[PDB]
């Protein structure tokens, strides 16, 4: 699992959280806590006002006219769903939204893109949610009665890079993916197209450089192509990603959010630089071997 | 780690409510044993070298063949039962972390989820531990309010090797 | 989480030693000053109402700007996110409060709350004064000698006011 | 290591804040904040080149083929890039073989921090710096220098620094004027068998 | 960067084609609204302090919230940097509009600035409103037929309007 | 100083190449536009004695406190209206340079640099200048090429200013 | 590239400043010049075919060695022919782009950045394509503005070269 | 750097008064050669290479110590460097004659060049033999009466033989 890391990346408060699961003769707050269990997964942390609060499918789960699975179909068929993840995002967003609610993970491959814009466009959103809800992965996961739930910890036929963009996804506990910081951009187009995978920033409290987010051209790539040479006598390489630069101003500084490959040997003249600055370094990663 | 505060934070927060009266009294069952865990923890602390000592020659002597054969998981050599050694006593203190908090919750996130893996990956064998265990059960000294609490973890820990 | 005896147990299996008698002794100071604390905890749960009521209309009274058509608690929907959001932040002092340790407010009340707070627009210097309003309404409720059974309080309402303090400071 | 010998600082124009509009003979910020086209990448490459190797070793034997392609990829910044000219084959043998210890400081503080030594005394001690530290140490001495930051920073071309005062037709001299080495070594070679008729 | 001309350039040397007639045809066209685009040019650099200042204190007017104190415009510093970053924002609006395409705009304006304004705690939805205010202020000053030949000017205008509603959708 | 002449040759010189077909548009833009703004320039100069009074009585008429307030800064004596006659001289002349040139060059070098230190340091408002090259701008009688490149000028001039 | 829009947006963003009336003056001087840079765009490029096999039959005029040597970088056999084409085509493309962009920007950007390196690696002379761009200018027809801005381009792609 | 404007736009200011009416008259006549300064520059820099090679050969037919083993241009990479500086300095004559002064020449190329050529061991009259070569090969380009619309233009190449001769005066 996690543990020293949990506190940092929002994990802990879903450490401590067990799946939450309707029973086949169930009480009235089981019921009452799948409602909620499902409207804090499935609408992403958004606060959900009593005028939008889906009193039938509340009502149908209540009394097990449908069972968990079909109440969290229920509301992402919904127009609440629509309008919150729907109608004004693009496909990949859209697509990226409903692997984090209805699955609790982050899409893996291109192909899952691939396949569910395709069902979209052939078939409309509706077709597609029932496509993820009824999807072998929910089954072997969630099935019938289990409400769906972030997926942190590593399983059987996951990928590692699901772990990466699930923290791409994943913004904190006190956080709604409507309220992250690219406001509606889906933040897996460059990472399933080019198949690469960004270094985790955590979020907010925890980590002083939360609020790294890369630019759309001009970033320093993961990899240190060319190793010490450039830099003379080095043995290591790291990248560090920096966070809020606004000490010189705007002709020094252009861009707060700044990735840098800096050998060992500049590193502490690196970090002294940023502390003077007041940047925020937000990961530091290994660029060479 | 689960513990009385902390599980009732965590359920409360599941309902999303503030602290209502029954977590009050969560609190003031965390407090009329803590007092008591806390000692326990404390004799413990100091009979903790002679509870591990003790508890390896137990394991020792209900299991010769650990002390024999050759192997790496056995304690045959010096290092087998320095390996010995220090399993107990992380056994033991995690039990006198169980103490201070409260609950299992130590147990739980350093020693009893994992340790199936532990056992069969490495050829240890559950019943060693068992068997120190039963001696920290048989050999604490404690008494009343601290020995129920104290016997609560050791047996908890004897239960998930079983 | 963590409260105040796993945070302890934390460190010390992090560092992998027994607890020594200071620890344990600091811990039964804690178990004593811990009437005092389930007092606190129950004097603030029972004027959670009236502590938001209160310091929203402190708060849209000496900040109005916040209000005003096109301000952030403007809208019944904005406004109740930002009632939300301030009985959260009070719900999670007062679990702060509950286990000593404040590692619920950090994993959980301000596990993302600023990048939010930046991405909805909100302003966080007004959600600090808002947090501050219901610092002075919780510290002047927990205090109040009526009631209750007389006893030094010092140690519980600086450690309340050091909650509210880094709730406020994850957000300004 | 050891300290650095105080040296004062003499008046140059670089000192005092500039109470100019850009204008004419503003020297170009050829930087790679903003995103470049690859035509754009190559002026910023040959100005580099430029600032560092002069008009004269901007020929293809002196070209850093790996250095140009890890710089377009985003690699390394352009103070990195102005570092591994500093540190190339041929800067160092064509600039740093002939010329002493001083001479090259002059050089190299003309080049990476775009002002004039302030006397000679400045020379004298970072002089030292490279007696000990080696040619990559002085560089990154000089290229650390919160004077090559807080004037360049980390992604500028480096450039003479105040060369011409507003509405003058003249400033002081051009960094380029400053030859490979000085009469010193004009006369070694002179005496070694070349440049006579 | 790329201007009007380039970009069809660039799409031919793609294609690695010679430029057809309708190309020619349209590059013809943009060089008959060639003065109508630099008397556009011409009267947003002549205007941009006041278009500037005007936006400024329309924004600060419907969103009071900024300058209030605790406010992201507030203080002096942050204040002359959200004027500033309006007269960039302006400057690069008018070096899109000289070049006939947004290629200036969007790879040395617009790239990483709603990264900078979400790592800096910028709210880029007051920057978007700005950027509008520049808009109807630029729009309005360019129709303007006093001063100058009467004629037809609504691709300019809407190009203009184009590179603004880019600017206005690259900061949130 | 700022002129598409100078430009194009500096751009040329900073990536070491000769001038090219753009340099050479670039003076055709230039010598198209320079008899136009030689024109102007002596239009201005034959109406810059009653254009400089009329601008200084403007900034008067909209700034009365500068003719009847005491102080080094104001035109209350006439050591005031002299130098503020020959500010608007100044600024009239560095116009028609600009005309002369083509650029904002000899604003640029001759005024523009270090006008808002000395506005601060000898205690004068900029809006006095603004309203002296609205003045300007509305009664120099240009018409044409002529009168939109001259007022790309006062126009510069008063978004430095303000 | 290298255009009068896009040098002086370049110049004016470097200088952190508007577009003067200096830019303004280059816009004027690329629309002046841009109707005679697209028709004789359209001229070489309703012509290039004929340019092209003319400009190839002139390098093998001048240069009879490279149609009857073997070799890889000759054009002795039909392959060759047709790379030499191409090469002459892909000239002729990019002059005409120049023409249409109003500077050497599409030769700096697809031609002049590398050519030496493949000249001297596929052992390629340059005085061929010298040559070659020689009968373009002999041969384009083309007469006042679009002549002197086309041998622009043809210079400047000749002197790249030598 | 100053052109034919900005100098006596620089004596005017120097002076503080108005251009008179023959110095915009001046001024008028110089934009009336303008275009046969602008053939003049496109001249050079067309064949500005052979410019350079022919000079420079003609130079080391007439002056062989320079390319015999040990002469100042006596390697690739020293000949390299002499092409360069003949490159160069022709650059900047033809900057001069754009300009239509000489102060970017005598600014950017001509002062201290002679320090520079006698710290190298470079032989400066060998400099200045090749920038006169450079000359006539320039003028009897510019001179060229084919391919170009037939004119007066005896000023023009005068003011280029000034520049060539002041730049060979500076070397020598
Ligand atoms: C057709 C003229 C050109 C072309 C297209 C092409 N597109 C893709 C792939 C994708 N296109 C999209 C676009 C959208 N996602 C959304 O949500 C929306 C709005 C709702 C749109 C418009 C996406 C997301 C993809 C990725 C999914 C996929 O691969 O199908 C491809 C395949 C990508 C690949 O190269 O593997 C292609 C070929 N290709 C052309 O040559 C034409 C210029
Ligand atoms: C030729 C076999 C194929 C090909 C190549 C091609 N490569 C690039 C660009 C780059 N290549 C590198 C690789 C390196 N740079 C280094 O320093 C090192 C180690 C020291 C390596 C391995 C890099 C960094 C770049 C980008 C930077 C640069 O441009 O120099 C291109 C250019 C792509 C573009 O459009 O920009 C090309 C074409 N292309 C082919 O088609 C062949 C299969
Ligand atoms: C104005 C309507 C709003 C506002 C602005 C504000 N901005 C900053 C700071 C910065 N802005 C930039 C922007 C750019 N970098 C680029 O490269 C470009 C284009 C070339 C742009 C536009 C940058 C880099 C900074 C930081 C560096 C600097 O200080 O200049 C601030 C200051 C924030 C701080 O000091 O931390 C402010 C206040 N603020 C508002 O409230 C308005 C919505
Ligand atoms: C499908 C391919 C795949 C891989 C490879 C993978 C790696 C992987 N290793 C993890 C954890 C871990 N990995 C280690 C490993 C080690 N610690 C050490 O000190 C040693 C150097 C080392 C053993 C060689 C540890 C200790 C953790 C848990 C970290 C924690 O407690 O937070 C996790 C966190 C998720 C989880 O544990 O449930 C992942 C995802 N996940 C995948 O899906
Ligand atoms: C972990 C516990 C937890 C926290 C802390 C939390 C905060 C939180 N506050 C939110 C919104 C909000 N919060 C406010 C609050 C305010 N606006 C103001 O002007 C005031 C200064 C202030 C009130 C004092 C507003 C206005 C919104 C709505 C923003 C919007 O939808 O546009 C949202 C967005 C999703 C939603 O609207 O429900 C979250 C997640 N949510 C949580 O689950
Ligand atoms: C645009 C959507 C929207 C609505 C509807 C809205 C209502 C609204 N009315 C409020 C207060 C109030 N509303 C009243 C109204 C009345 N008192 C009376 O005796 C009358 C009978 C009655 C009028 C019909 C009063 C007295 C308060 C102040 C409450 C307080 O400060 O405690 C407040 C509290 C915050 C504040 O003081 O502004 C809100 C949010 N706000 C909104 O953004
Ligand atoms: C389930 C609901 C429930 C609660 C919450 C509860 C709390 C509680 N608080 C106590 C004491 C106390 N409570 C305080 C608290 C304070 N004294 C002050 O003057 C300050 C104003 C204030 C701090 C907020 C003190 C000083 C004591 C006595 C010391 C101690 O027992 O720890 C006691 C000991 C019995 C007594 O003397 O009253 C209990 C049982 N009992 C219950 O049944
Ligand atoms: C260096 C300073 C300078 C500039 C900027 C300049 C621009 C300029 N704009 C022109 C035309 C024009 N300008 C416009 C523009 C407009 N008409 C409208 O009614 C709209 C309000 C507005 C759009 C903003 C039009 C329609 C023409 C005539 C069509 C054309 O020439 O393209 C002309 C042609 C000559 C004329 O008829 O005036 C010039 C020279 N000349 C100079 O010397
Ligand atoms: C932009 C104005 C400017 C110019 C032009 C200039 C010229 C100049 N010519 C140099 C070298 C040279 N210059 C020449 C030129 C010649 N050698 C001969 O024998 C011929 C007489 C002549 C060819 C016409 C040579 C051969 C060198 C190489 C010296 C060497 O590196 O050993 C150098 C030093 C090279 C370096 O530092 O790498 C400079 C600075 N400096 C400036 O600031
Ligand atoms: C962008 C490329 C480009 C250039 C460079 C260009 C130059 C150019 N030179 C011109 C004239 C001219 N050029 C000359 C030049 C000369 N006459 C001679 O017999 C001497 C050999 C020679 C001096 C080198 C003369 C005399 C005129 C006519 C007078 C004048 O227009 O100024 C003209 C006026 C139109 C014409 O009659 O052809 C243009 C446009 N046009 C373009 O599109």
């Amino acid at each position: 699992a996690i543990t020293t890391a949990a506190s940092r990346l929002g994990v802990a408060p879903y450490n401590e959280s067990r799946p939450v699961e309707l029973r086949p003769d169930f009480s009235l707050d089981d019921a009452k806590m799948v409602i909620r269990a499902v409207y804090r997964q499935v609408l992403g942390n958004d606060y959900i006002m009593d005028s939008e609060r889906l009193k039938g499918a509340e009502s149908l789960l209540t009394n097990g006219s449908i069972s968990v699975r079909e109440f969290v179909r229920t509301v992402a068929k919904s127009e609440l769903y629509k309008k919150k993840f729907l109608y004004n995002n693009f496909q990949t967003r859209v697509i990226e939204l409903n692997y984090k609610h209805l699955l609790g993970r982050a899409p893996f491959s291109e192909d899952e893109v691939i396949f569910h814009l395709d069902l979209y466009e052939n078939q409309g959103f509706d077709a597609d949610i029932d496509s993820y809800i009824d999807s072998v992965e929910y089954q072997e996961n969630f099935g019938e009665n289990i409400v769906p739930y972030y997926r942190f910890n590593n399983q059987v036929g996951d990928r590692t890079v699901g772990f990466t963009r699930m923290f791409r996804l994943y913004r904190g506990y006190a956080n709604s993916d409507r309220s992250q910081l690219e406001r509606s951009s889906s933040r897996l187009a460059t990472e399933l197209g080019q198949n690469t995978v960004s270094a985790i920033v955590g979020p907010s409290g925890s980590n002083a450089g939360w609020a790294y987010r890369p630019s759309r051209a001009g970033n320093t790539p993961a990899k240190a192509l060319g190793g010490t040479v450039p830099f003379g006598q080095a043995s290591k390489l790291f990248r560090v990603e920096i966070t809020a630069i606004s000490a010189p101003g705007y002709p020094k500084v252009r861009r707060s959010n700044k990735a840098v490959i800096v050998p060992f040997e500049q590193l502490n003249q690196t970090l002294q630089q940023i502390n003077r600055l007041g940047g925020k370094v937000a990961s530091i990663t290994p660029a060479s071997l | 780690m689960k513990t009385p505060l902390t599980e009732a934070v965590s359920t409360a927060d599941s309902q999303g409510r503030f602290l209502s009266s029954t977590e009050l009294q969560i609190a003031f069952g965390r407090l009329r044993q803590a007092n008591a865990g806390l000692q326990a923890a404390k004799a413990l602390t100091d009979n903790a070298q002679s509870l591990v000592n003790g508890a390896a020659q137990a394991v020792y002597n209900k299991f010769p063949y650990t002390t024999q054969t050759q192997g790496n998981n056995f304690a045959a050599d010096q290092r087998g039962k320095d390996k010995c050694a220090r399993d107990i006593g992380y056994y033991l203190r995690i039990v006198t972390y169980c103490l201070v908090a409260g609950g299992t919750g130590p147990l739980d996130e350093y020693l009893i989820a994992g340790i199936d893996e532990i056992n069969r990956t490495f050829d240890l064998s559950p019943s060693w531990y068992v068997e120190a265990l039963k001696y920290i059960k048989a050999n604490h000294g404690l008494s009343g309010d601290a020995r129920d609490e104290a016997n609560s973890y050791l047996d908890y820990a004897i239960n998930a090797l079983s | 989480m963590f409260d105040v005896f796993t945070r302890v147990v934390s460190q010390a299996d992090a560092r992998g030693e027994y607890l020594s008698g200071s620890q344990l002794d600091a811990l039964s100071a804690t178990v004593a000053e811990g009437n005092k604390r389930i007092d606190s905890v129950n004097r603030i749960t029972g004027n959670a109402s009236a502590i938001v009521s209160n310091a929203a209309r402190a708060l849209f009274a000496e900040q109005p700007q916040l209000i005003q058509p096109g301000g952030n608690a403007y809208t019944s929907r904005r406004m109740a996110a930002c009632l939300r959001d301030m009985e959260i932040i009070l719900r999670y002092v007062t679990y702060a409060t509950f286990t000593g340790d404040a590692s619920v407010l950090e994993d959980r009340c301000l596990n993302g709350l600023r990048e939010t707070y930046v991405a909805l627009g909100v302003p966080g210097a007004s959600v600090a004064a808002g947090v501050q309003k219901m610092k002075e309404a919780a510290l002047d409720i927990v205090n109040d000698p009526n009631g209750i059974t007389r006893g030094d309080c010092s140690a519980i309402v600086a450690e309340i006011a050091g909650y509210f303090d880094r709730a406020a400071a994850a957000v300004a | 290591t050891l300290p650095l010998i105080a040296y004062a600082p003499v008046s140059q124009n670089q000192r005092v804040t500039n109470y100019e509009v850009s204008g004419d003979e503003h020297a170009r910020i050829f930087t790679t904040e903003g995103t470049l086209s690859p035509s754009a990448m190559d002026n910023l490459i040959a100005a580099a080149y430029r600032q560092v190797f002069n008009e004269q070793q901007m020929i293809q034997s002196n070209r850093q083929i790996a250095l140009e392609s890890q710089f377009k990829n985003q690699q390394i910044t352009v103070r990195d890039f102005i570092r591994g000219l500093a540190l190339s084959d041929s800067f160092r043998r064509r600039n740093f073989e002939v010329n002493n210890n001083y001479r090259f400081v002059q050089m190299c503080i003309q080049r990476l921090l775009g002002r004039d030594v302030y006397s000679e005394e400045e020379k004298i001690a970072w002089s030292i710096v490279i007696a000990t530290k080696g040619l990559p140490g002085f560089i990154n001495e000089l290229l650390n220098s919160q004077e090559y930051l807080e004037n360049f920073g980390y992604d500028t071309v480096p450039y003479q620094r105040r060369r011409i005062l507003p509405q003058r037709i003249s400033g002081e001299l051009p960094f380029a004027r400053m030859p490979r080495y000085g009469a010193d070594h004009r006369e070694k070679l002179e005496a070694i068998g070349y440049f006579r008729n």
